């Protein structure tokens, strides 16, 4: 039961609440309940990093407390 | 001066930037040497421009120094080569005065000279005693020789040497969004900031970390390609929002060591790592080559003798037991290459002598500017693939001897009989631009086309204009205006007359619609092809034609320093087509439209508008008076149909009477575009306005504008309306008052300063897209009542502007480059000048003689291997080069993909079932069945289906007794027309498992 | 368990980690997460040899510590 953070390129910051064993999809899915965007269209990174969906925060050493980044993929504007 | 002429050096500016075009401009340069190797390099040299060019060579002409040197003729035997030469050198550019050092006996000369060359005409010992002198006196040293189908080239910029610039590339830059206390810069979405370790990078806007955007640089420690680490900013401050980073290329000292000291301990730079083992082995070689001469009074060894091929062998073997560590411990003298370096030596080689001419010339650019990095410092090459097999064409003494001809040192290489296939060849040639006019004069060294069996064919559509000059030779001032191709043909005719008559040079575009020009008689007699083109779609055409006819394909491009080259073998390779090259990015209309953030974005903005202005809007006019049916279709057939009327509605509610009418007209467009309908936007999204989310609007890549207020003494408002004013009075036959001086600032304030600019009020009810994605974009019918009849206007007609971005004279540039930056200052994107804005606008592609030469030179080591008829795919060689860092890579053409049906092999790009005949449908099925042991089950004709095994009968009776062509008709309702020839037909089929098999398409020859 | 280099022809150098039992096919979608390129873009060359996408790194007999190249066609001319 822990908390990070996510930040988007408009300087918002998401919290969810998560477990360090929780896949990258799950932190998707679980942003996709919060703000309503969808799984397919984030793109997570941390530490310069892509976060591939199959992996568990655990593998990233992602701590309670940690920032991410969310990009959405690029299309229009 | 300090100043550089752009309607000439366009292109090549492009490549090399000012700055590093002006330290060229004072530099003097020294080239000894004059055979083939030394006016290859001189004649880059100059045509890039250097301070002066200075040739030394006193030896006589003879016969023989014609198989490279493109400058000299028969009528000069006997003549100083120098002498000869210098006044041809002098035509390729007026601004460059070439001169001849009349002696060489004081070395004190060469203090005149910031680069001095040294070709193959200089002994090993001067080489060495010039090295020392220009070493220890800061003079810039090169040299270079080429023997047969080896070559190699030194460079020695000195003790200390500054690279200003490593690669030519663009400064990486990208928007941030955010950063973190540790340093920790992540991008703004999707973007990836392609830096590397250690670059450097400065920041502007970046809010929150003020002192960061003072223009320090930071270290780049790159984390993943979406984020990079500058080190701690905690003392800076904390971040907020905002911000841009752009690299910046940082002084590099660089030294050299002298010939001597590298004679024993050389650093070498590979041409192609395939061969690497052989640098060595080659530098021990030429060293021998040297010795040869010193012990047989200047001599180099005979052309395929036994005798000094054995003495050359010794001597390498002599140097590798004194120096073990050149090849290394227990490294063996690779023999067999030692012997062909010796039964070469005399050879003088065209496509190894353009391939080192165009090398060595942009090492004599690196030397004067700073710009790239030099070859550091020994480089050897060679094309030994390109020896046809001897089985077909023996080399020994009796058959490879000289005979008397500008030809010999080739023969020397080939043999006799290898020469004359060359010149009984049949050739074409697609372009007669940069590429085409090194192809041209390689091939006129060759004796290519020359023989009573061959002949050459060169094509073009285009004229020659004043930036060409720059980068195609073979064309003078004087030409200017006329055909590429015709002018080609000429001037290769007075290099080598033996071409004489032999050249047919043609004015056509090569595709789909010249078909009955290039037929198939025309296609089927060649012996190959020859690329020289400067876009992909020419390139695929000449492809396709290429597979169908079966012909080989010598295909190459180039892109400022870089290039490449491509091999296509019938029943060999994979065609030009076969692979993919990445696509041109696209810019969302929604950015374009309504949120800008790059220069690129408000040029095309401006470029749109110009079109609009000042072509689609005079076009319109033009149909509308002269079409009683143009509303009518347009109502029906446009998709913005509200803004053709417009357009025409507004065109002639106007009608400037006068110049000041086109002023007032440019002075309220102005208003429109860079005040109200930016006030238009902000009414929609205020700047602190939110979104469906609680979220700033203007965020991200979005960049809140600011309207404009005019301003006269400004560069981009006063050009906005000079420009929109002299383009108005043209397309209404109105006299400019500029028409004949340059505009008076007073005089166009007059004018606005009386008028009456109409104040904003908002539109309460407009929306804007802000996605593409999103949507949308009783009135018309007032619209299109509005409109004057034509009846109003007989005879009235608007003159439309054809876009000329090389034209300094008639305010295209000068208009869209004030547009764009009008629409950058809205949002405060940095404006740009006239030179970057003609770049974008003008899509131009950077250019340079020394890579066109290069490129053209492997194209021409690759075109051996065609004359030989090679079968061996390990034979041939790709070729990727990049002359900024430097960099050369070859690589094995890739096979051609195979099929398989019924156990028989056949290749999926080559093969196919030809047809004598228009024969009967029923007997194509039978022809099939019996002798592929394929059951036929579709045919079709392009889109057209012909024939289904489904089919029921009262179709096939129809059908199954009718020749191919009536087949056609029967389906189609249209005849074929009688310039066709030749019909393809694609197939389905079963083979004998009953199983769909993919096999070759057919043939019908009518 | 081992490391080889990609040079681009714009003088990039870019680090993969790589097995020697991998595919060309792999080698290509590492550099797609690193450069963007799609795998379809991409032509590698190697001591005289363009790698093809059904062989392994073993099969151009590709060490420890080799570089790579990436090159492109170039159109204007
Ligand atoms: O790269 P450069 O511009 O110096 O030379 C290219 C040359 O090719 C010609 N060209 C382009 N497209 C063509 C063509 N010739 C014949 N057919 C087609 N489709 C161009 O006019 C340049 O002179």
């Amino acid at each position: 039961a822990m908390q990070i953070f996510v930040k988007t390129l408009t300087g918002k910051t998401i919290t969810l609440e998560v477990e360090s064993s929780d896949t990258i999809d799950n932190v998707k899915s679980k942003i996709q309940d919060k703000e309503g965007i969808p799984p397919d269209q984030q793109r997570l990174i941390f530490a310069g990093k892509q976060l591939e969906d199959g992996r568990t925060l655990s593998d990233y050493n992602i701590q309670k407390e940690s920032t991410l980044h969310l990009v959405l993929r690029l299309r229009g504007g | 001066a300090g100043e550089i002429d752009e309607s000439l050096y366009s292109r090549q500016l492009y490549v090399l930037g000012k700055e590093a075009m002006l330290k060229m401009q004072t530099s003097n340069v020294l080239i000894l040497g004059l055979k083939g190797l030394g006016v290859e390099i001189a004649k880059n040299v100059v045509l890039a421009g250097v301070k002066s060019m200075t040739v030394f060579d006193p030896e006589p002409v003879q016969l023989a120094d014609l198989s490279t040197q493109f400058f000299l003729t028969e009528k000069d035997i006997g003549q100083k080569r120098g002498d000869v030469t210098r006044a041809k050198l002098a035509e390729l550019n007026a601004y460059v005065p070439v001169n001849v050092l009349d002696s060489l006996d004081d070395v004190t000369q060469l203090s005149q000279f910031q680069v001095v060359v040294a070709t193959d005409t200089v002994s090993l010992e001067d080489k060495v005693k010039i090295n020392e002198f220009c070493h220890s006196s800061g003079i810039r040293f090169i040299s270079s020789e080429t023997r047969g189908l080896f070559g190699n080239t030194f460079v020695d910029l000195g003790d200390e040497f500054t690279v200003l610039d490593p690669t030519g590339e663009e400064p990486r830059t990208g928007m941030v969004s955010d950063i973190e206390p540790d340093g920790t810069v992540t991008m703004l979405d999707d973007n990836r900031h392609g830096l590397e370790d250690g670059n450097f990078v400065r920041f502007s806007e970046v809010e929150g970390l003020d002192k960061l955007n003072d223009g320090t640089l930071f270290k780049v420690e790159v984390l993943g390609p979406f984020a990079f680490r500058i080190g701690s900013v905690k003392e800076y401050g904390e971040y907020k929002k905002g911000g841009i980073f752009t690299e910046v290329k940082v002084p590099r000292k660089i030294s050299f060591k002298s010939l001597k000291q590298q004679l024993s301990n050389p650093e070498f730079v590979f041409s192609d790592f395939a061969k690497f083992d052989r640098a060595a082995q080659l530098h021990l070689g030429f060293q021998a080559l040297h010795q040869f001469a010193v012990r047989h009074n200047g001599e180099l060894p005979r052309t395929m003798n036994d005798e000094d091929a054995n003495e050359l062998i010794k001597l390498v073997t002599d140097l590798s037991v004194q120096q073990p560590e050149v090849l290394g411990e227990g490294v063996d003298v690779n023999e067999d290459l030692i012997k062909e370096l010796s039964y070469q030596a005399r050879g003088d080689i065209p496509g190894v002598v353009a391939f080192f001419g165009g090398l060595v010339a942009q090492e004599v650019l690196k030397a004067c500017s700073g710009k790239f990095t030099p070859l550091k410092q020994f480089m050897y090459f060679d094309s030994l693939e390109s020896l046809p097999d001897p089985k077909n064409f023996p080399r020994n003494e009796k058959t490879t001897q000289p005979v008397n001809s500008r030809y010999d040192n080739q023969i020397a290489v080939f043999g006799l009989d290898f020469q004359k296939k060359i010149a009984n060849s049949k050739v074409f040639l697609v372009g007669s631009g940069a590429i085409g006019c090194e192809m041209l004069k390689n091939w006129a060294l060759l004796g290519l086309g020359s023989g009573s069996d061959g002949y050459i064919v060169v094509t073009d559509n285009d004229s020659i204009e004043k930036s060409n000059l720059n980068r195609q030779f073979l064309f003078r001032p004087k030409d200017v205006g006329k055909n590429k191709s015709e002018v080609a043909a000429e001037a290769v005719c007075a290099m080598n007359p033996d071409l004489k008559g032999k050249i047919n040079a043609k004015i056509d575009k090569v595709g789909p619609e010249t078909e009955e020009i290039f037929n198939d008689s025309f296609w089927e007699s060649l012996d190959f092809v020859t690329n020289a083109l400067d876009n992909v779609d020419a390139r695929t055409y000449v492809d396709r034609r290429c597979v169908f006819y079966r012909k080989p394909l010598l295909e190459s491009g180039t892109l400022g320093t870089k290039g490449n080259t491509q091999v296509i073998i019938p029943r060999l390779t994979e065609s030009y087509s076969s692979s993919r090259d990445p696509p041109e990015k696209s810019i969302p209309l929604c950015t374009l439209r309504s949120f800008p953030n790059k220069i690129d974005h408000t040029i095309a903005w401006a470029k749109s508008l110009f079109q609009g202005y000042f072509t689609d809007s005079a076009e319109n006019v033009n149909m509308y008076l002269t079409q009683p049916n143009f509303v009518e279709q347009t109502l029906k057939q446009s998709g913005d149909v509200k803004g053709v009327l417009e357009s025409i509605s507004d065109s002639l509610s106007s009608k400037p009477h006068n110049f000041e009418d086109c002023i007032k007209w440019a002075r309220l467009e102005f208003e429109k575009k860079f005040n109200h309908d930016i006030k238009q936007l902000l009414f929609n999204f205020p700047k602190d306005a939110k979104t469906s989310n609680g979220e700033p609007f203007w965020s991200g890549a979005k960049r809140a504008p600011t309207p404009l207020e005019f301003d006269i003494y400004n560069n981009d408002h006063f050009h906005f309306v000079v420009a929109g004013a002299s383009l108005r009075a043209y397309n209404y036959g109105i006299k400019s008052d500029d028409s004949n001086s340059k505009p008076n600032v007073d005089e166009y304030k007059s004018v606005i300063d009386h008028m009456i600019i109409p104040e904003f009020t908002p539109n309460a009810n407009l929306k804007i897209q802000v996605n593409d994605d999103d949507p949308d974009p009783d009135e018309i019918d007032q619209l299109v009542s509005s409109l004057p009849d034509p009846s109003t206007l007989a005879g009235f007609k608007l003159e439309p502007v054809d876009f000329e971005k090389d034209d300094d004279t008639n305010h295209h540039i000068e208009f869209i480059t004030a547009c764009s930056n009008c629409r950058a200052q809205n949002y405060f994107i940095e404006t740009a000048d006239r030179q970057k804005t003609k770049f974008i606008a003008g899509r131009i592609i950077p250019a340079i003689a020394t890579t066109t030469s290069l490129v053209t030179g492997l194209v021409n080591l690759e075109l051996y291997k065609l004359i030989d008829n090679k079968t061996d795919i390990e034979q041939y060689k790709n070729g990727f080069v990049n002359l900024a860092l430097p960099f050369f890579g070859f690589s094995e053409p890739i096979a051609s993909p195979k099929g398989e049906y019924n156990n028989k092999k056949y290749d999926k790009i080559w093969d196919r079932f030809d047809i004598k005949g228009d024969i009967k449908l029923s007997d194509l099925i039978e022809h099939f069945e019996k002798d592929e042991g394929l059951e036929i089950t579709m045919l079709s004709y392009g889109v057209s289906l012909l024939y289904a095994s489904f089919f029921p009968p009262k179709k096939l009776k129809e059908r199954l007794n009718l020749p191919i062509t009536q087949l056609v008709k029967l389906v189609t309702k249209k005849d074929i027309p009688a310039h066709v020839s030749t019909m393809i037909l694609e197939i389905c089929a079963d083979d004998k498992e009953g199983e769909d098999v993919e096999v070759p398409f057919i043939t019908i020859h009518l």
